[PDB]
């Protein structure tokens, strides 16, 4: 590995809640960052040292930071997040 | 051209933000996961 890999305490348990086999991909599209990371089609709105890779057929999806000085992709958070139902459902507290 | 990001960055910019100020970082390798 070029870049270590780092992983937030909450997205350690993002990962454990959810499928074996979705963690497995997500572990081996990790492999290809953690040689050269800076996926720049993959890049965030917003904040450009995060980039989101997502599973196309299982709708999961995992969100990195390249932090170059410590060398290492810093996985932020694990799971399922989207644009959909964020507008669908939206808010549950003031309508 | 239209982008690649769409309104699924909208809602990971604040998920992102929001562990990154105390997420906790834990130095493994993809062989120990």
């Amino acid at each position: 590995m070029a870049y270590f890999l780092d992983f937030d305490e909450r997205a350690l348990k993002e990962w454990r809640k959810l499928g074996s086999t979705v963690r497995e991909q997500l572990k081996k599209k990790l492999v290809e960052v953690l040689e050269s990371p800076r996926i720049e089609a993959n890049k965030l709105r917003g904040m450009p040292d995060c980039y989101k890779i997502k599973l196309r057929s299982s709708g999961y999806r995992l969100v990195y930071q390249v932090i170059d000085e410590k060398v290492v992709v810093f996985v932020i958070s694990v799971g399922k997040a989207e644009a959909s139902e964020v507008y669908s459902e939206a808010v549950k507290r003031i309508l | 051209k239209q982008t690649l990001l769409s309104d699924e960055d909208a809602e990971l910019v604040e998920i992102v933000k929001e562990r990154l100020r105390n997420p906790k970082p834990v130095r493994v390798t993809l062989d120990e996961l």
